[PDB]
């Protein structure tokens, strides 16, 4: 699963090398940057329900047609699952903040997402809008430090990019 | 492979929950500089550790370098030195990452069966690993002795604390013990 | 040439990836660690002749037989190349300190060194002794900061290990 | 590949000398966080940049999406979108490294020739790259206009300085210009 | 293991061929050349201890520093192993003379030798000197026939080259 | 693979001892020209031997070419002819080398199991090998009968001695017998 | 082209080896056996027309049907080419005798022969009978020495086996 | 590849005629033992030859081992030492076979073009080959000087004749001359 340390270990292993100067350096970066992304991970851990709720609310208000008969937000089950999905993405983002690399998002969210929503006739735009809302929503210093917000937004953009 | 942080995320995902207990991980960060020194301490001394551990394994068991011994002839001695370096390298990965999964997945898995097919003797393999375990502990504590090192003694010059990174020493030893268990 | 940034770029490119979270974190480590290794790289650039001179002297003091007729330090030309060689290694170490990766040492010193020395009948023990002396020589804060000395010493040990 | 520091090293080795002038390198480190923000600014908006740039190239030349056009049929449109992203990806690598070599060796070398054999129109390619260059500049400055972005406007929220990273803007632009030069 | 006959068998098998004209001719070579190399093999068999002892003595005579503290001929265990190593090579040469190919020396002596000596910090010059002494030592017909001596010297030069 | 001489060396290396007994090997050389003739006698007549052996296996067990038979259809008959020649070829290797290892390593190891998976009757295979054993003996002795040869009779013209290479015949036979042992 | 020396050279080159003891030994074999096979080669060189005429005569006597209308020996062009073919094989055997390997026969006679005769509806039995005649025809010491006849017959059987 | 004998065969096949004059070829056999000594002389001293010749090329041209030099840094020197041995190896092949074809086919063909692309200096390559040609001649004659050899002098101990195998010396030098011609 991709992070600062797994990447350099994997590179070192491919050449049969002990960890060397650049590997140790790279990990120092994880030490330095950890404060900002763990701040974001902690804010998200504590408030994930409300954060996911308003992102979900945003995509439904952008696409009211989803509530129509036969559409992806039209039943109590569909509604629950849509909100659940948004929360899944936020949770994987929380994970990617903790780990400091896109691994959790890559492996448990992005991989296969396009086949799944195609097979199920789920449009991708509401997913994009939910994430896009969440990306535009935060401001610093209100919600978290400016650098924590940068970490948070970067993962949101990463997710958005994967659907775009 | 996992690291200390993705390991925690895997455990959280088992109940599809956010990672909330960040105590052990903020601690992992707090001891990050220590961990880099410990890895620097092994990597910097790795050639000397491997040759000394294999030499040690042999001086305790002369069977290895006599007829039918598994460090005979030159080809076998060379393969053995190689393996000792490989095992130590994967242990240093584990220590850098803070998680045994790279060692388990890329080195230990299937190794016992490989050794059994070749007739590589477990008793001696374990002994080489044992010596490397003791070497690593001393280099991480930065207390290697002139007695074992002679002219090749190295001092790391890292910032000293009273415990001398006892936690990292124990963790390092746990990875070596995983090798031993895997070969057992 | 292996460094913090080329390692993560190579890894990203292999996977068709834009720079992401763990790539930027890695480069932050190079920012943080650079003060220590550039301190050493400066201390070395400004005194390499003297540092290489006493290292060379040490390997000859250790192995007087090199002075005997037909041995690798017996002629004036031979003496000059051995010292030149000791200075080569220190200069590649200086490069490696600047870069923050073993790339320069790897490509321009270590690659092919075994084949060269075995071809010419050049014993490797005096190479190792000269580097070993340099590795044991330094102390902090006298010569440089403890962290700069750490960077210096790690590359010396990296070179020693390539010969051992 | 090389980076800004290995580039200086390569030039220093040309005269078998140490790297003494650490002037531009201290400055490189000093602008490190900026550089990271600049890369983040492009990477984070990459999909929007590529679709907008290719759309821009097409709205300026409708021949591209008519019969015989190089963005017709679907397969060709897809190939073109892919190529734009590839080029932008290597430009971000060059920016992260502070050196063009990765862009030259892995992307641009031989590209003119590849395109000429395929019949990929150089003039339209240049235009796509020109638009991406203008996008990158604005995102690095964190001054994208609502006029060009519409509902998809993104603000980076990096710490503001008066020249808004003029140095880094010129550098990114220089990498785009290398692409256009190589395809000219 | 490489001999005259295993070489032609291996080539025939790669092409799916029965032994043919050139294969039988090759083996006729073995028949003719066997007397000389087996003569050397018998002399070596009967006198390997004395041959090895004096070749070992010569390399220590060339490099007295090896007796110094911390050097490779400095203890009793070290002295006994060095002589033993010299005897190993002569025995492998004895084997190669019997087989009539470099097989035994390739597989059990040369393969891995560079890695072993590097690891243990054992200089290669004394090996070369011990083998070089043995190479220059023999004369015919005192020690064996001229053609037997040619076969003997050829395997010593083969080993010397593998270390050079 | 090993030959007669490297076989002696491997046995000597097992006790890290010089090869002292070179009598059996001096006799190998002394009978070298004979050995070359014996290999020539099989190789030269291999095609006749293989076809006559498989034809004899078949004429003794017609089930092999009737419905469901393992030499039916053409593809299976051809595969069988191929196999008989392969076995004969590796036997001639063994005879030229004065050691079975090339036969064991590259032909017989895993063969019984291969035939089991396939349903190739080892018993009929044994019979074809038996016939080839008998053929080889007579060609080595240079005493093939006209009864078994017809218009395909070949005479080798080797220098005759009373025992007619009794030891080599026995050795050749032992190799065929190894095949038969391996398939039983 | 396969001979004693090109076989061992090919093998050495595959392993990046200088010529070693078993290579030289193999070549001593060709030296030893050369007298026998060159005796055959000279006999065949000086009498190839007669050797081939009687072998061609033999196969046609064996197979009178070939003279019948539409068969392979029925016209003057056909009769000419058949004799020519027998002579081709005898010349490649002569070549192989000089070389001491089957190379010439392999490359210029056997390779492609089956495809050619299949395409042209040429039966192989007449080829085999012509060669079989030649194989049984000679006797030592009348035609050449016993060992020279062995060398001759061996290449004939080789050619016979390639068609059988 | 061809040898002395198959070369003659190839020339005969051109006029589809038998090989009639075995004069040069009976001569080849007669000198066969000399040829084997000559190949032994070169193979047995190959390491000394290669190192002495590359070091000679270098001591005559210091530019090779200074910045920009083609034997700088360690990697290039190693590549050069390798190439010198490769060329010597293929020359010994040609000498053993008595035909240049293995040298031409497997080594020389395409080599001038490869070095041109690499910037491997032909003038230095030629000198290294020149010294090896000089070495081979002395070794084949068994007359190396202590001057050029020092402590590494080797005498082959072959049966001496007046011309000291003048024919083979000329043949050997003609192979070295082919290499030089191929590059120049
Ligand atoms: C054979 C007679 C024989 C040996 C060889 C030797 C093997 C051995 N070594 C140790 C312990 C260590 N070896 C170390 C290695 C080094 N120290 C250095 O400073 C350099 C860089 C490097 C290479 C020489 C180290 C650090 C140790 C740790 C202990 C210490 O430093 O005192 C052991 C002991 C194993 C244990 O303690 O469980 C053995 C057996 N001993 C032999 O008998
Ligand atoms: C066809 C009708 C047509 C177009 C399509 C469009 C193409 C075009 N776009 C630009 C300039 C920019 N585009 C930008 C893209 C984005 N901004 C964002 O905030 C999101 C993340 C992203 C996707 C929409 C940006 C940042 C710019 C820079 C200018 C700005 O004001 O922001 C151009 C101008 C390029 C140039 O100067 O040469 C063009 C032509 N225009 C069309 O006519
Ligand atoms: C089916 C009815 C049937 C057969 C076909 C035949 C098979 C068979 N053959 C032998 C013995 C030999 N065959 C030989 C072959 C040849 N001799 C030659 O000269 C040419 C080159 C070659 C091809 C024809 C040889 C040499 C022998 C040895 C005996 C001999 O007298 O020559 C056997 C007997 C095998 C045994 O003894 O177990 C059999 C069964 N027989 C059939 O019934
Ligand atoms: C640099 C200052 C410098 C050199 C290095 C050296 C290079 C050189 N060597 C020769 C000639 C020979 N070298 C030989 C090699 C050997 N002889 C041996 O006995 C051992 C086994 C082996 C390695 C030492 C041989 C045999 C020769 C042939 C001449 C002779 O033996 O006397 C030359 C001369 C090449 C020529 O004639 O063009 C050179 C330049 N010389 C240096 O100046
Ligand atoms: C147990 C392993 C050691 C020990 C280690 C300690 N190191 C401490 C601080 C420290 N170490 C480094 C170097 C490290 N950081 C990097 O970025 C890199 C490479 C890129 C490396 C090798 C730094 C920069 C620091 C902080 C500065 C300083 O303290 O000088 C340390 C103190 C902090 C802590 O308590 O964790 C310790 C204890 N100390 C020991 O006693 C044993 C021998
Ligand atoms: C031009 C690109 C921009 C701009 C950039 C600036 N960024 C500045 C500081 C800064 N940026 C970061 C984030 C960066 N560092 C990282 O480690 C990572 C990811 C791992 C990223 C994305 C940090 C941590 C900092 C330092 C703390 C801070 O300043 O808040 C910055 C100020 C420093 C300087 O002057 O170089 C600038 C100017 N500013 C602009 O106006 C345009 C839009
Ligand atoms: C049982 C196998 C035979 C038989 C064999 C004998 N052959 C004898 C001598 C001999 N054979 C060859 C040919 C061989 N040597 C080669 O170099 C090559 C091809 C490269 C071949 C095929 C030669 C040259 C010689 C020596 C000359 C001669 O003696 O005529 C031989 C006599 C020596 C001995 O007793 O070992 C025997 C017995 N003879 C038999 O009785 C059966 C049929
Ligand atoms: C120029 C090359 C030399 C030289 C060579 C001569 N060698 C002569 C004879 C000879 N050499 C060998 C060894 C060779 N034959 C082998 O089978 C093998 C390995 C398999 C090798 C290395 C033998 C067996 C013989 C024949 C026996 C003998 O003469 O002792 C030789 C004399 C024969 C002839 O004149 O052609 C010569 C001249 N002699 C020289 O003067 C330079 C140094
Ligand atoms: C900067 C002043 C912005 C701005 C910010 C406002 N946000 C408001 C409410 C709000 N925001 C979030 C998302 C935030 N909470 C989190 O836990 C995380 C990340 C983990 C983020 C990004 C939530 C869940 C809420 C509701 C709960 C709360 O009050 O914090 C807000 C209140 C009014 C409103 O709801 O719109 C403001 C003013 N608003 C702006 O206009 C500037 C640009
Ligand atoms: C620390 C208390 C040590 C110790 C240190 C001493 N070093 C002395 C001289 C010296 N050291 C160096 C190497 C140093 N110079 C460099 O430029 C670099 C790295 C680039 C290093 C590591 C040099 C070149 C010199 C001579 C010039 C000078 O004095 O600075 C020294 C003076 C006496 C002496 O030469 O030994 C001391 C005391 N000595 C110790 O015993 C502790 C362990
Ligand atoms: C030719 C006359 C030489 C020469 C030869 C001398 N050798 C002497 C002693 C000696 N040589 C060996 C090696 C030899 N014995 C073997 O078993 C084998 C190979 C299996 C070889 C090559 C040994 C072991 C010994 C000591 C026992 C013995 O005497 O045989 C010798 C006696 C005096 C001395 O030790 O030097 C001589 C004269 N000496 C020459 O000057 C020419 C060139
Ligand atoms: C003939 C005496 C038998 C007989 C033989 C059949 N064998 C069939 C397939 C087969 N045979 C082998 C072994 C062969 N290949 C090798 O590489 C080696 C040694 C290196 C040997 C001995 C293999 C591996 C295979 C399977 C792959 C293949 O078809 O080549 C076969 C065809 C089986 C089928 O397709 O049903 C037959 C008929 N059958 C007989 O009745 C007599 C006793
Ligand atoms: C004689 C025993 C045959 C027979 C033979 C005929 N062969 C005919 C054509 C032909 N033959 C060969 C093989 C020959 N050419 C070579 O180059 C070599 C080896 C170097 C050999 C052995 C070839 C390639 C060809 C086709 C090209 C050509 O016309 O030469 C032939 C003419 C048949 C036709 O034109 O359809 C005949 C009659 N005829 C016999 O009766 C017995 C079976
Ligand atoms: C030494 C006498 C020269 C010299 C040689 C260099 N050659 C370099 C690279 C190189 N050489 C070859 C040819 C070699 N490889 C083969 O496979 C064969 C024949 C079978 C031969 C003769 C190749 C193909 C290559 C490229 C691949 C590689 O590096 O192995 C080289 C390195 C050049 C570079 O990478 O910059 C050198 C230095 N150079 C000299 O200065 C003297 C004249």
């Amino acid at each position: 699963m991709k992070s600062v340390v797994t990447t350099v270990i994997a590179a070192a292993d491919a050449a049969g090398r002990f960890p060397s100067s650049s590997d140790l350096e790279s990990v120092q970066g994880s030490i330095q940057r950890s404060a900002a992304r763990l701040e974001a991970a902690e804010k998200l851990a504590g408030n994930i329900d409300a954060v996911a709720q308003e992102a979900y609310n945003a995509c439904i208000q952008k696409y009211p047609y989803l509530n129509n008969s036969g559409e992806a937000n039209s039943t109590d089950t569909f509604k629950a699952k849509c909100l659940r999905d948004v929360k899944h993405y936020m949770r994987l983002i929380q994970y990617s903040l903790v780990v400091g690399g896109t691994g959790p998002l890559d492996e448990w969210g992005i991989a296969g997402q396009r086949e799944v929503y195609r097979a199920l006739g789920l449009p991708t735009a509401p997913y994009v809008e939910a994430l896009s809302f969440a990306r535009n929503r935060g401001c610093a210093p209100r919600d978290m430090s400016a650098q924590a917000l940068t970490e948070y937004n970067a993962l949101l953009d990463y997710a958005i990019n994967s659907l775009s | 492979m996992l690291d200390a942080f993705s390991r925690a995320v895997v455990q959280a995902d088992a109940s599809t929950s956010v990672v909330a207990d960040m105590g052990a991980l903020k601690q992992f960060i707090a001891e990050g500089n220590r961990r880099l020194d410990a890895v620097n301490a092994i990597a910097s001394n790795a050639s000397c550790m491997v040759s000394d551990a294999v030499a040690g394994m042999i001086c305790e068991n002369q069977g290895l370098i006599q007829a039918g011994g598994n460090c005979y002839p030159n080809r076998r001695m060379a393969a053995c030195l190689r393996d000792a370096e490989i095992i130590l390298r994967y242990v240093t990965y584990a220590l850098l990452a803070g998680d045994a999964s790279v060692l388990d997945d890329r080195c230990l898995n299937g190794l016992k069966e490989t050794y059994a097919a070749l007739g590589v003797p477990t008793t001696s393999t374990v002994r080489a690993v044992q010596i490397m375990k003791a070497q690593a502990a001393a280099h991480i504590k930065d207390t290697p002795s002139e007695a074992r090192a002679g002219g090749k003694l190295r001092k790391m010059g890292s910032p000293v604390v009273e415990d001398r990174c006892a936690s990292l020493v124990a963790e390092a030893s746990s990875y070596f013990d995983r090798v031993i268990s895997a070969l057992s």
